Parts: C-alpha cells; structure tokens; sequence
C-alpha cells in the first residue's frame, strides 16, 4: 500500500518538472538572438607550443595568474609551465603515470591529479624543503578519477567513474560529502564562479546541479544522446555548456531548468573531449576527436572558426582567466597556447 | 629582459634532461596489459612476476594477508552451506545443522578475518561433511570460489595461533581492487611494467583506449567456465561471455599493432571437470571425444578464430596453470622470447 | 521499499519544487551578458597586437 504513495507522488512529481520546463518554454534563445550581429569569423594563431611530455596529454589547467598552467600525460608527469617564457617550472613524477585529470589550485599554492589509480593526488608547490613529493592522496573513489577542482587551499572536489563526485578536506585528506544520484561514470564536473555550486556531465547523458554546502542534487538536466565528457559554467554562473559524444555542445539554463541551443553541424560527426567559454560566454570553445578545436557563437549557434595544429585528437581546452588565451592540450603530446 | 630571470631557464633545462633520460628508459621497456573476465587468473600472473621475477614475499608482506586468507576461508564455507539450502543437499551428519548456525553466528559481518578455535572446528566440521562435500562437487550449479579448497583443506595449519601465510596462500588469495594494479620487474635485460585493470568497474569505453600501444596484452581465459551460467542473466554462459570479450579486445583498434597473448588457463581445473562434464554444454555443436586433448584443443580453436586479421596477425597460445610458480615461469620465458623475437 | 521510495520522491520535490524563469527572460538575460562585456573580451576583440602577454 504506502509504496504506492510513494511511487504515484514520484510519477507526477516528474510530470510538473517537465510540463514546469514546457510553461516556461515560451521563446527559444535562438529567436531572441537571430538579430544580433554575429561575430563573423575571426581567427587564432599558435602563439606557443610546450615541447616535454612524451605520451598522450589528457588534462591541462590554467593557474588563476594566467601565466602559469599544469599539464598532466600518461608519461608520468605533471608539467608546470609558463606560458610566457615556455621554461618549465615542475615536472612532478607520478606515483601511477594513468592520470587522467589536473587541476591548478586558485592560489597557485597547489596542484592535484588522479585517473586509473582511483586517488587524487595533492602536491604542495611550496615545499620550503626543496621540491615536490605527494602530500595528500585521497582515496575514496572506487572507479577512476575523471576529474577534480580546487575550491581553495583546504577542499577540493573529484568527479569518478564510480558515478559520484564528493567534497574533500585536504587538511586531513578525508571525505567531506558524496554526491550520489548520477547513474554514469561521472566524466567532467564545473565549479560555479562563487565555488558556491557546481555541475557534473556524465555517461548516463545527463548534467547535474549540486549544492556544495547541502551536498545534494538541485536541477537535473537531459538531452544529451550520449556521454557527456565535459562541462563548463557560463562566465555569469547562470548557464553552463556541456561536450558530448553524440557529437554535440548544448547550453543549458539554470534559471529555466532546460536547454536553450545545440551547437552541431553536419559532416562533424566525432566527439567532444572539452568545452570552455571566453571571457565574455560569447564564444563556446570545444576540443574534438579529429585534432581540432571548434568555436562557435555561444548566441547564434554557428561556427565561428577552428584551431587545427595537432596531430592527434584534442583532449582537453584552456581559457585564462583573464579572458587572454586559450590552451589546447593533446594525445600528440604537444600543448598549445591560441590568440 | 636578458639578466637574472634566466636562472629559471637553467633550471628549466635541467629539468628537460630528467625528461630526456627518463623517457629513454621509458623508449626500451616492455609493457603488458592484462585482460579477460573475472575469476580467469590475472591476478594471479600478476603477483607470479613478483615470487618468480622479484622479491616474491617477505614474512613481513604475507602476515598482511592473513585476513583475506581467513575471509576467503569464511566466505568459501558460507556459499557452500548457502548452495546445499538452494540445491537441497542434506548433512551427512544432521548434527552439523548447528555447526552451520554457529558459523554465521561467530562468521559476524565483514569486519575482517577472525579465526578462534571455536570457529575453526566448526568450519573444520562442515568441510568435512559429506553433505557438504556432495555440494562442493556441485559448485557447477553456483558461484564458488576456485581457492576453497585450497584454504579449507588447510584449515589445520591456517587456524593455528601463530600462523603466518606462505606464499602460496599469498597467491591463492583473491582480494578485490578497484584501483589500475601495477608491477614492474627487470628480466631477461629488459625492465618490464605490467598491468591489471580487473577491479576497474568502469565502463571500458571511456579508459581502454588508454592502452593503445602497449607492447602486448595478456587475455586469460578459465577453461573450466565452460559448464558455468552467469548468476544474474542465467541463460548467459561464461566461456561465451569471454569470446565475446577476446573478440573485441583481439579485433580492437586500438590494439592494430599490439601482439595478443591468450593464456588458457586453469588447465589444472579443466583437466579434472572434462572427465565429469561434456563440453557439449559449453559447445552444444561439439561432436569432438570429451578428452582433454580434443576438448582443449577445441576451445583453443574456437578463441583463435575470434581474430579477423588471422593473416594480419597472431595469437601465441599457451595453456597454463597460473597458480603454479614453475609453470609460470616457464611460459613467460617462452612469451619474453616471442617477444623479443617479434618485436624489439 | 519504503525507505528507497521516500529518498527518490524527496528528491524529485527538490527539483520539482525550484524558482523557474521563461526563456525569453533567461535568454535575453544571457544575450545580456555578452553584449556587456563582449569589449572586455580578448578572443573576440583582436587586443592591442604589441606585446600584451603573447
Ligand atoms: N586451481 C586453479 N586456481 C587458479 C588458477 N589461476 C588462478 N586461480 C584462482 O581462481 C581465482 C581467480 O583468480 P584471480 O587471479 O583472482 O582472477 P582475476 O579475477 O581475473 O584476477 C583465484 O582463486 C585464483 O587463485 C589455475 O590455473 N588453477
């Protein structure tokens, strides 16, 4: 009896989400947007290329200077370059040379990694003693790591192939909050500007919100016809775009619970291994399988030009925070700095 | 603008040159990637290059599995108790229906590995049954763990209060990881690293390709799955679940120029359940005499075919027994030659 | 059951139960926004080509 409750009340309760999104559906963001004057074509050209990994480059990340970034390849290594000189600051040897993710903590203090070793690997910059050793290992996740981020010094969340995401406390290198509701391999998380929330795309072909604070699931967002290996919050933090393996980037409204464009295009058929937005959220950067990165008007939908100087695919994109360059790392092994 | 900044750059070239050296080293190593379903022996051959290649185990290292040995021990018990309520076996000794209460009653959650005196005669008692023996001879019709035996055989010298596990307990152990396994080991002039993503419940999709280029893989194969189900989909065979597998891993494009090594293995197992059970269950078409040779030999042919590019490429069987150091060593001496006579 | 049920419907009311926006205001918000900094925008406005950073 009381099952049913229970059952009915979660029927209908998903029937007002959806009829909630239709009522809101009264335009559509590419009618509101079809006057403006659209960015035309404008183009990039490599301003640098960082020579020193030697196998396939699966993450790289901006430090919030935008000079500096880190870069992590499956030859053990995590680089630490300047953009500016190309001199390398840090190669820090892996304890497990299968990383699939790094993230450049926001004081520049810190650097964290992970992938097949199902750990997120700490590492002080400041080692007064000298140079870098592993500090912290978190270890929680029982699926590899796909991503992770900084929130500052002290916590840091992880996205995992094991469906969840979940907060740390790198002081004491304990789990904070699992953040469980995906049923995916949890690919690419985004932390929302204020690092107040932030949204994770997945294999189950769906996004999600989650409260840091609360450590639960707010909006639920669908459409994807495929995995989703990137996520990105519009620069505003009301918005964010996600990458996908069906072939599309879709931007999707928190505000309006729902999806407002799909950025596609025929005869581009491979899929999307990162997205980023430029400093305004005019222009909608993906990284693609075919060795290019694809930008497109984040308003009108169409191609506004490519980045092709990679041999292999593109794996992961780079906006500096100051909105000056864009970074493009790939399996050839070669990172790329665009303006 | 040129002065003292360049004293990064210094340092900046110094680092380049650990990159040099380093990736040099890492230009003439060999790399296998273990493959194939659970319960096939990877595990195994994977803690076999360390006892053959390596130091093999310290009383230090193995005293830390004497808890798995103990929960494999428990756990091993248990299922077959569990597997005489749904086959509906009896005790040989009705007395023994105690004996199983108390097991779970001691046998508390998983904590860890208890081990009492108490508790050991009872699991000393059960094992010992005939019921319980004429369900361990069925373990065809339920999941059952290969080490049971093994461990419960042993159960004299495990129990013992001062106990230490050798390193054949070591081996026989089973401990499930959801972490990339690695090991590293130097052989024959060559520095080796190989691989085990068993545990890595993942969808293979997203992390396979990851392995693009390794210099070979390993897929092993449990020959005495062949009269086993899938306990979840049922009509699902396991010896078919693993062709399915072998296919896509030996036809894998990201596999195109990487050597396939299949290992028929748990050929000790295959050996004994032939004789009993026909392969006809596995291969109902199979018109062949239910011996080991033919009956091997079939299986060997079925996995092989599997490979599309049969003039393009070339999978170097071998039948093993994964458990056991001599044979072991022997095999890979023979894969590390076929190695270096192939590549290099 | 019972226990699992409860879970889900709670959840489904949390995202049931949110501050919704039509899209023409959601939209318009965000075509806002780049229209406002879209000078502040260095891979949309080819910046002062003579030295700044690359
Ligand atoms: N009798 C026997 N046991 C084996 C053999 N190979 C491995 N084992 C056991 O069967 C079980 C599964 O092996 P394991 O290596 O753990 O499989 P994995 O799951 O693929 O890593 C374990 O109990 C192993 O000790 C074999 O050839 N014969």
């Amino acid at each position: 009896s009381e099952l049913d409750q229970l059952r009915q009340e979660a029927e209908q309760l998903k029937n007002q989400i959806r009829d909630a999104r239709k009522a809101c559906a009264d335009a559509t963001l590419s009618q509101i947007t079809n006057n403006i004057d659209p960015v035309g074509r404008i183009q990039m050209r490599t301003r640098r290329t960082l020579r020193g990994h030697l196998a396939k480059i699966y993450a790289m990340h901006w430090g919030t200077d935008s000079r500096l970034l880190v870069s992590a390849s499956q030859d053990g290594k995590l680089i630490i370059w300047d953009s500016y000189t190309t001199n390398k600051v840090h190669a820090i040897p892996l304890r497990s040379s299968w990383v699939m993710t790094c993230a450049y903590a926001p004081s520049g203090n810190y650097v964290a990694c992970g992938g097949l070793d199902n750990i997120c690997s700490i590492y002080n910059l400041k080692t007064r003693e000298g140079n870098v050793r592993v500090s912290r290992e978190l270890a929680g996740h029982t699926g590899y790591l796909s991503c992770c981020r900084f929130l500052d010094d002290n916590q840091i969340v992880t996205s995992s192939g094991d469906t969840t995401c979940a907060l740390w406390d790198i002081e004491t290198g304990q789990q904070t909050t699992t953040f469980t509701g995906h049923t995916g391999d949890v690919m690419s998380l985004s932390l929302a500007p204020d690092t107040r929330l932030f949204v994770s795309g997945a294999c189950d072909a769906s996004a999600k919100l989650w409260d840091v604070r609360e450590g639960m699931c707010r909006q639920t967002f669908t459409g994807h016809e495929s995995d989703i290996n990137a996520i990105c919050f519009f620069p505003n933090g009301n918005a964010f775009a996600t990458g996908s393996d069906d072939a599309t980037c879709r931007l999707f409204d928190l505000r309006a619970d729902q999806e407002l464009m799909t950025y596609s295009h025929d005869n581009i058929i491979c899929g999307i291994t990162s997205v980023s937005f430029s400093k305004s959220g005019r222009l909608l950067l993906a990284g693609y399988d075919d060795f290019n990165c694809n930008v497109w008007d984040a308003l009108k939908a169409d191609r506004a030009g490519v980045l092709a100087g990679h041999d292999n695919r593109v794996s992961c994109l780079g906006v500096t925070d100051d909105g000056m360059a864009v970074a493009t790392g790939s399996w050839d092994s070669f990172l790329k700095i665009w303006n | 603008l040129s002065a003292e900044d360049k004293a990064a750059v210094e340092r900046s070239k110094m680092i380049d040159r650990n990159l040099r050296e380093d990736g040099e080293k890492a230009a003439r190593e060999v790399k296998l990637l273990l493959l194939g379903a659970g319960e096939s022996g990877k595990s195994t051959i994977v803690k076999q290059m360390k006892i053959i290649h390596e130091a093999g185990y310290s009383e230090e290292e193995c005293k830390q599995y004497k808890a798995v040995v103990y929960s494999n021990t428990i756990q091993s018990i248990i299922a077959i108790i569990r597997a005489m309520g749904r086959l509906k076996i009896d005790f040989g000794d009705a007395a023994r229906a105690d004996d199983a209460r108390q097991l779970f009653v001691l046998a508390g959650a998983a904590e860890e590995g208890f081990m009492t005196a108490e508790l050991a005669g009872v699991i000393k008692r059960l094992w010992k049954d005939s019921g319980v023996q004429a369900c361990f001879n069925r373990s065809r019709e339920y999941q059952l763990n290969d080490s049971a035996a093994y461990y419960l055989n042993d159960l004299d010298r495990i129990a013992q209060p001062n106990y230490i596990p050798t390193q054949q307990d070591v081996l026989r152990t089973r401990v499930k990881t959801t972490g990339i396994v690695e090991t590293h080991f130097t052989f024959k002039d060559l520095h080796f690293k190989m691989f085990d993503v068993g545990g890595q419940r993942s969808e293979r999709k997203k992390w396979i390709h990851c392995f693009e280029g390794v210099t070979a893989i390993i897929f092993c194969v449990a020959l005495s799955d062949y009269d086993l189900v899938l306990a979840e989909d049922e009509e699902m065979n396991r010896m078919h679940e693993s062709m399915k597998l072998f296919d896509s891993i030996c036809n894998n494009k990201w596999f195109t120029d990487t050597s396939i090594i299949l290992f028929l293995n748990k050929k000790d197992l295959f050996e004994e359940k032939i004789k009993k059970s026909p392969l006809t269950i596995c291969y109902p078409e199979y018109a062949g005499s239910n011996t080991y040779e033919e009956a091997a030999a079939y299986i060997q042919c079925q996995f092989e075919d599997l490979n599309k590019r049969k003039d393009t490429k070339e999978i170097y069987t071998h039948f093993t027994c994964a458990t056991d150091t001599k044979n072991v060593q022997f095999v890979f001496d023979a894969v590390t030659d076929v190695i270096i006579k192939n590549n290099l | 059951s019972i226990a699992q049920a409860r879970k889900l419907v709670e959840q489904l009311k949390m995202e049931a139960n949110i501050d919704r926006i039509k899209v023409s205001k959601a939209a318009a918000d965000l075509m806002a926004y780049c229209e406002a900094h879209a000078k502040e925008d260095p891979l949309l406005t080819p910046v002062p080509a003579s030295e700044n950073p690359f």
